[PDB]
RNA sequence: GAGCUACCUAAAAACAAUUUUAUGAAUCAACUCGUCUAUGUGGCAAAAUAGUGAGAAGAUUUUUAGGUAGAGGUGAAAAGCCU
RNA sequence: UCUCCAGGCAUACGCGUAUAACAACUCGGAUAACCAUUGUUAGUUAAUCAGAAUAGGCAAUAAUCACACUAUAAAUUACCUAUAACUUCUCUGUUAACCCAACACCGGAAUGCCUAAAGGAAAGAUCCAAAAAGAUAAAAGGAACUCGGCAAACAAGAACC
C-alpha cells in the first residue's frame, strides 16, 4: 500500500499484513519485442 | 605469538622461547634422499623451469603478475610436481594436505 | 582568451554552495530564505 | 589477347561492396601472420561494444540463448562409444568430504552468509586433487597433467548482425559481439588432445534453437573492455590442451531457492548453461591457440568435458567443437554444428552423521572416475 | 560570490620514440604555452583562424573535492587576479 | 554503386527526452530535401557493470619487471585477544546526434583502447570581370626592396656586441 505509514520493524515483531491494496496496476502492451513469457505492467512508483 | 609477528632478534629469540639447539644444514639422513640417482624425476629440470614461468608469467592475462597471486601457486605447482612420484613410490596416498588450518599451544 | 564559460556544472558543488542545507547553516542564510519566502519565489534555493 | 582488369569492387569507394573488400585486407593480414600471438592480437585488438555472456547466470531458460550464440546442439546423455579398487577410492572420497566438514579446525569466516559455499568448495577442492593422485598410476598423463584452481578462461567471438537502431549510427550494420568470463573452481590441462566423441561434420536431425527477440530481452548487458581469448594459461605454456573442467554452482543458483522462486524446471537448466558456455569457451580458446579462427575453421574436432556440481548433486558433461565460422559472412554455408553431451544431476552423498558419510553413490564416482580415466590416443 | 582566476590542502592521473647519461640534459610527438607575420575586425571567436614558433621526467601538465572574501583574500609585484 | 576526406568507439562529468515510430508542414534549422520543429504513441530490464556489530592489543625495513643497483625529494583495511549474531536480493543509475560558450558557434572539454574493420563530404545552379584573400611556377639579375631580409626561399649554415 501507498501514502501509508509501516509499523517500524525490530528483532521478532510480528509479519507485516496489507488487508486492503492500494495499488492498482494495468498490463499493458509491449512496446519493443519481448519474448512470449514475459509480461508488462505499468504500477505505481511505491511498488517493489 | 602470531603469525605477524616479527622478532627483533630473530632466530636467537626463537631459540630461547621454544629451548631449542641450532644445527647449520639439513639432517643428512634427509639430505642423501634425493642424492641418489633413481629419485630424480623425468624431465626434472625443464618441469621446473616451466613451473616458475607458468607461475611469473603465464597464468595469468596480465603482463606482470603480482606475489599475491604467483606466490601461492609456485609453492602448490611445487608440491604437485613432488607429488607425482606416486607412480614409483607408493605409501604416498597414506598423506594428505589441508589448507589454512590453526595451531595453537601453551 | 575565449572568455564566458566561466560555468562548469557540477552537481555537488551547486548543492554545496547554495543548497537548502548551505543556507540554513549561518543566520544570514536563512534570512536569504526568508526574503524570498516574502517575495514568493517559487525556488527558495537551488 | 586482351588483358581485361578484374571485375572487382573499388577499395576505396563509400559503399556496401567497397567496404567488404577493405574487410578481407585487414583478414588477410591474420592469413599472413606466421605467429599465433600476432593473430590473436589482430583478432582482438580493436575495442567494440559486447555482450557480456556469464556462464552462471539467474536467466530463465539461458541455456537455449546459449545453444544460439553459440551454434551448439544439445544432446541429452553420454558420447556414443579397468578396475582400480573403487573401494579404495570410496574411502579416499569419504575422507575428503569428512575431512573438510568435520576434523579440519579453521578460522570461521566473519560472514554467517558464506560459510556453506565455503564448506562446498573444499570438499570438491580436496576431491579432485585427491582422485588426480589415486588415478595418476592407472592414466600416466595426469603426472604431468597441470591442475588449475580458479584460473580464467576466456573466449570473445562474433556471431550475428543487427541494425544499429539510433544515434548518428543508426542503420548501419554492426556484428553481435559477446565475450565470456569464466573461473572455473578446478580444471586439467595436457598437452595433448583427447580424441574425438564424433567424427568431423556428424550430422543429426536436431535442430539449433532460434531466438526471435534480442540478447538484450533475456537479461544480458552490454560493456565494452578488453577483448581476450585464454585457456587459462598463456600461449607459450607447453600446456595447451584440456581435459577435464570442475565448475561450483553458486549458492543463489542452488536447488531449494530456485525452488522456492517457482522456478523448479530450472534447476536442470542451469547446469546445462553452465557446461555449454564453459564448454565453448574452453574448447573455442584451445583452438585459437592452434590458429583455428572463423575465416580458417577448424580441421580437427576440439574436445573437453566438466562436471557440474552444487556441493552434493553431480552432472557431467561432453563438448565437441566442430565450427568456428559463426558470423554471418563465415557461416552463410556451413553444415557442421557443436555438439554437447549432458546427463541429468545425481547425488554423490547425503549428509555426514558422527564421523560417517551417509548415502555415498558409487554411481556417480564412477561417472568421475571415467572422466578422469579418458586420455589421448 | 574562489564551478573563472590567484594561491593552497587532500585523493588521484599522463609523458611514445631517440641520444645522453644518471639530468629543473639533448632532438622531437601527445600535451602545455603563445614568439613573429598574415587573415579577421558586428568576425567561426565580446581575443579566433591559418601558418610559424617555446617547453615537453619536471619549479611539468591535467582531473576531482575542499579552503582563504572586499577596511579583505591571493600575488616567482604585472598595483596581476578575485565569474 | 562511384569519387574523395581521415579521431573514432567507450566511460567519467554534465545535460534531461533532443531518443524511436507515426502523423503533420504553422513556428524552429539561418534555404530546400528531410527533419533536430509541432502533436500522438512508445522506450533505458542487472546478486557479476554502477551506486548506498562492540571493545582491546601492536606495527623500524618504499617504489621503479624488484633481483642485482645505488640513490634522495624518504614515499600505503591487515594480524591477533574476547564479546555478539547463527542463511540474504530489496532499492537506485542504464535512451540520444547530448555538455560549457546568447546559436545546429572553425572555440573549450578528463581517461582507456585503438588509427580506419570505426566515422565522414570541401561544390544550391552558372559564370570565369576588376579589387581583395590563398596556393604553385619564374627568363636575366640576386636585398638593388625596406624603418628593418618583414614575408617568402632549390636557404635554415658562421661569427660578433
Ligand atoms: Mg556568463
Ligand atoms: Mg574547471
Ligand atoms: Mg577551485
Ligand atoms: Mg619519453
Ligand atoms: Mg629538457
Ligand atoms: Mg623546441
Ligand atoms: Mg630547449
Ligand atoms: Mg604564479
Ligand atoms: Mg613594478
Ligand atoms: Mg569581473
Ligand atoms: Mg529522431
Ligand atoms: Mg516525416
Ligand atoms: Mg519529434
Ligand atoms: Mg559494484
Ligand atoms: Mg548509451
Ligand atoms: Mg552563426
Ligand atoms: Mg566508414
Ligand atoms: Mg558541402
Ligand atoms: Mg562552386
Ligand atoms: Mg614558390
Ligand atoms: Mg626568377
Ligand atoms: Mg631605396
Ligand atoms: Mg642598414
Ligand atoms: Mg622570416
Amino acid at each position: 500500500a501507498r501514502n501509508v505509514l509501516y509499523p517500524l520493524y525490530q528483532l521478532g515483531g510480528p509479519q507485516l499484513r496489507v488487508f486492503r491494496t492500494n495499488f492498482f496496476i494495468q498490463l499493458v502492451r509491449p512496446g519493443t519485442a519481448q519474448p512470449e513469457d514475459t509480461v508488462q505492467f505499468r504500477i505505481p512508483m511505491e511498488m517493489t | 605469538f602470531h603469525q605477524r609477528c616479527r622478532l627483533l632478534e630473530g632466530m636467537k629469540q626463537a631459540l630461547w622461547l621454544t629451548k631449542t639447539k641450532l644445527i647449520e644444514g639439513l639432517p643428512k639422513k634427509v639430505l642423501s634422499l634425493v642424492d641418489d640417482p633413481a629419485n630424480h624425476i623425468e624431465n626434472q629440470e625443464q618441469r621446473v623451469l616451466d613451473i616458475i614461468s607458468h607461475a611469473r608469467l603465464w597464468h595469468s592475462t596480465e603482463d606482470i603478475p603480482k606475489r599475491e597471486t604467483y606466490c601461492p601457486l609456485i609453492v602448490d605447482s611445487l608440491i604437485q610436481l613432488c607429488k607425482s612420484q606416486i607412480l614409483k613410490h607408493p605409501s604416498l596416498a597414506r598423506r594428505t594436505s589441508a589448507q589454512n588450518c590453526t595451531l595453537a599451544t601453551t | 582568451r575565449a572568455r564566458g564559460n566561466e560555468y562548469q556544472p557540477s552537481n555537488i558543488k551547486r548543492k554545496h554552495k547554495h543548497g537548502w542545507v548551505r543556507r540554513l547553516s549561518t543566520p544570514a542564510g536563512v534570512q536569504v530564505i526568508l526574503r524570498r519566502m516574502l517575495k514568493g519565489r517559487k525556488s527558495l534555493s537551488h | 589477347v586482351a588483358r581485361y582488369p578484374p571485375i572487382v569492387a573499388s577499395m576505396t569507394a563509400d559503399s556496401k561492396a567497397a567496404r567488404q573488400r577493405r574487410v578481407q585486407r585487414w583478414q588477410a593480414t591474420v592469413h599472413a601472420a606466421p605467429s599465433v600471438d600476432e593473430k590473436i592480437r589482430i583478432l582482438t585488438k580493436m575495442q567494440f561494444k559486447k555482450y557480456v555472456v556469464h556462464p552462471q547466470i539467474s536467466a530463465l531458460n539461458a541455456d537455449r540463448w546459449y545453444q544460439s550464440f553459440t551454434k551448439t546442439v544439445f544432446v541429452s546423455g553420454l558420447p556414443p562409444a579397468p578396475s582400480l579398487d573403487l573401494a579404495a577410492l570410496r574411502a579416499a572420497v569419504c575422507d575428503c568430504i569428512l575431512q573438510e566438514q568435520v576434523y579440519v579446525r579453521r578460522r570461521r569466516p566473519r560472514s554467517l552468509f558464506d560459510r556453506r559455499q565455503a564448506l562446498a568448495s573444499s570438499i570438491l577442492d580436496q576431491v579432485v586433487r585427491t582422485l588426480v593422485n589415486l588415478l595418476a598410476p592407472l592414466n600416466p598423463v595426469l603426472s604431468t597433467a597441470a591442475l588449475d584452481c580458479k584460473r580464467s578462461v576466456d573466449f570473445y567471438w562474433l556471431r550475428g548482425e543487427e541494425r544499429i537502431p539510433a544515434g548518428h549510427r543508426k542503420g548501419h550494420i554492426d556484428a553481435l559481439r559477446y565475450q565470456i568470463n569464466d573461473k572455473p573452481h578446478n580444471q586439467i590441462r595436457i598437452s595433448k588432445q583427447l580424441p574425438e566423441f564424433v567424427p568431423l561434420d556428424y550430422s543429426i536431425p536436431t535442430e539449433i534453437p532460434v531466438m526471435k527477440c534480442k540478447p538484450d530481452k533475456l537479461p544480458l548487458f552490454r560493456r565494452q573492455y578488453e577483448n581476450s581469448i585464454f585457456t587459462g594459461s598463456k600461449t607459450a605454456d607447453p600446456c595447451c590442451y584440456g581435459h577435464t573442467q570442475f565448475h561450483l554452482i553458486p549458492d543463489r543458483l542452488k536447488r531449494e531457492r530456485l525452488i522456492r522462486q517457482n522456478q523448479a524446471e530450472q534447476v536442470e537448466a542451469v547446469f546445462r548453461a553452465n557446461a555449454i558456455a564453459s564448454l565453448f569457451a574452453w574448447t573455442g580458446a584451445q583452438a585459437m591457440y592452434q590458429g583455428f579462427w572463423s575465416e580458417a575453421d577448424v580441421t580437427r574436432p576440439f574436445v573437453s568435458q566438466a562436471v557440474i556440481t552444487d556441493g552434493k548433486y553431480f552432472s557431467f558433461f561432453c563438448y565437441q567443437l566442430n565450427t568456428l565460422a559463426l558470423t554471418v559472412q563465415a557461416d552463410q554455408n556451413n553444415p557442421r554444428k557443436n555438439l554437447c553431451w549432458g546427463s541429468q544431476s545425481q547425488p554423490l552423498y547425503e549428509t555426514v552423521e558422527d564421523n560417517d558419510v551417509k548415502g555415498f553413490d558409487d554411481g556417480t564416482l564412477l561417472q568421475i572416475v571415467h572422466f578422469l580415466l579418458n586420455k589421448p590416443r
